[PDB]
């Protein structure tokens, strides 16, 4: 991430605020519906619409991204326990980080049109791919 | 490969509202900005050196109109996407040597553009229907590799 | 998948020498070691927590024999892979929900295993023919996603 | 790369030793035959078997990998000239790095029977993916 990418991500993700749980849950729902293969990571969840488990998990995913934005120059440290969880314990397929990242971009585009310019789209894509690299390492 | 009536309703309800003069250029432009290696295929299009240069580039807009028209043609022939895209598959695969991963990427950029334009109307179920479509288009365009 | 008669002879001559009780387990084991998310689909196989646990696991070996047998059946009819993989595609796509990228990865691991076993005999042209085969198998296994 | 990955890569590449240039050239030949689309990046090359141009280029690729192995903790710096070349000037599709990486693994498997164990295979895969990340950044 360049300084320009970091500036773009902080501005755009700053707009999320108290919507973190709602947007995170929406991104998860987009992923589960669009790419049903990703559901094999959540057999222990109720994944139906309006699920409280998806809502609570969506807030964790979004809050983790907020912390990553706050520590964008040292994301390996900021995501280290979650890297152990995803890469070592759960063994999440790297393809699925691409799918969730796409669904996060779709959610942000649908809720923050003015912020989702082509340049900010590119910066957010790079940010999420960087997060994904840490979580798969 | 097969859309249910719910998925077909999702796609058709939205597609009539799509600005066919603009959305293709927006998707192609964002592809070139977000995935800059794709610019290798469009050297003849001129200035692609910045996001504003790409998005304002008349050849990007004009070509995007053709790309979207091919997507529209696929939407009119969902049960024969392979035959709808056979000539384009020969062009992209045998002639231009575009790796088919990029077909997936452009389909997903188009989905982002639809979300950006339509907001809350582009619900998770509507997106899921469009993902089946763009995956079907990508697979059809890749057929000459298969 | 279409091989020329020269390519077909090269592929089949090598395949006759493949230890079908071992090579499948080696390819499957290396898939589970090199790409550990694939382990999630084989939880019932027991201990997969270290490379030596995976490579020595009797269920990995036995299952790898079945995998190799399907590659063998596919080699017998490369021009109509649907004739060997139509039901296996329903299993992997509709029932197990394996991401199809992993079909490509397993095919490439199998190519690595063949190179490991055959050394200089696994020439660039022999590899190229096997790449056509494993790409066709992966594409056939993914048919129920298309 | 973990310490175990680095240890495995340094050990394996030590066994490669003075054969690195030959293995690089062989990997390129395998790539051009197995994935002929990659030939379009080399319009000025003779790409036939035994091409001195392919041989010479494989030795350059091998030298870069050897430097990366020697500087495995600082690969962005060690490979810095190559990122601009591959990402900006040539605009090499990221998928093609996976193709060359696979052909390098095939070459190493064909020449290093004892050293190309499953664990070392895994470490070398991650190493080549790490190199690829630098060249596409
Ligand atoms: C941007 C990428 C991601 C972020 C930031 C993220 C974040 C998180 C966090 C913070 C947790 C901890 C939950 C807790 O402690 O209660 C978690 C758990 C989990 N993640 Fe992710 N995740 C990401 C991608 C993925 C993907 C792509 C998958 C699979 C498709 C996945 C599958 C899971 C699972 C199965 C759990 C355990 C849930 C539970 O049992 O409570 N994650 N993730
Ligand atoms: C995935 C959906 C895609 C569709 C429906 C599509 C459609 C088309 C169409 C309709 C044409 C015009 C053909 C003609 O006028 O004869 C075209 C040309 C072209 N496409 Fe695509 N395309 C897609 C993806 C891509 C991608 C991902 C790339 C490269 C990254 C690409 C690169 C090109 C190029 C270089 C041309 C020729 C440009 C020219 O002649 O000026 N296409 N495509
Ligand atoms: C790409 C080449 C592949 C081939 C040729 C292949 C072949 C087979 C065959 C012949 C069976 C036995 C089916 C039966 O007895 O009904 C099977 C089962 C299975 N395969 Fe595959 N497979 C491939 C890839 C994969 C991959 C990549 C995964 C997971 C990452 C996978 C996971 C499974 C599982 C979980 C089963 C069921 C095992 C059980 O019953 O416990 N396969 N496969
Ligand atoms: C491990 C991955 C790779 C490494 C270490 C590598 C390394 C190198 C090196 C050292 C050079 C010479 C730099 C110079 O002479 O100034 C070079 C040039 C080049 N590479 Fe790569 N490369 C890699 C992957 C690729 C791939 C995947 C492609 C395309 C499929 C590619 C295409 C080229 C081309 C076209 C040139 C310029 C050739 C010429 O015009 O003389 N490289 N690379």
């Amino acid at each position: 991430l360049s300084p320009a990418d970091k500036t773009n991500v902080k501005a755009a993700w700053g707009k999320v605020g108290a919507h973190a749980g709602e947007y995170g849950a929406e991104a998860l729902e987009r992923m589960f519906l669009s790419f049903p293969t990703t559901k094999t990571y959540f057999p222990h969840f109720d994944l139906s619409h309006g699920s409280a488990q998806v809502k609570g998990h969506g807030k964790k995913v979004a809050d983790a991204l907020t912390n990553a934005v706050a520590h964008v120059d040292d994301m390996p440290n900021a995501l280290s326990a979650l890297s152990d969880l995803h890469a070592h314990k759960l063994r999440v397929d790297p393809v699925n980080f691409k799918l969730l990242s796409h669904c996060l971009l779709v959610t942000l585009a649908a809720h923050l049109p003015a912020e989702f310019t082509p340049a900010v789209h590119a910066s957010l894509d790079k940010f999420l791919a960087s997060v994904s690299t840490v979580l798969t390492s | 490969v097969h859309l249910t009536p719910e998925e077909k309703s999702a796609v058709t309800a939205l597609w009539g509202k799509v600005n066919v003069d603009e959305v293709g250029g927006e998707a192609l432009g964002r592809l070139l900005v977000v995935y800059p290696w794709t610019q290798r295929f469009f050297e003849s299009f001129g200035d692609l050196s910045t996001p504003d240069a790409v998005m304002g580039n008349p050849k990007v807009k004009a070509h995007g109109k053709k790309v979207l028209g091919a997507f529209s043609d696929g939407l009119a022939h969902l049960d024969n996407l392979k035959g709808t895209f056979a000539t384009l598959s020969e062009l992209h695969c045998d002639k231009l040597h575009v790796d088919p991963e990029n077909f997936r990427l452009l389909g997903n950029v188009l989905v982002c553009v639809l979300a950006h334009h339509f907001g809350k109307e582009f619900t998770p179920p509507v997106q899921a229907a469009y993902q089946k479509v763009v995956a079907g288009v990508a697979n059809a365009l890749a057929h000459k590799y298969h």
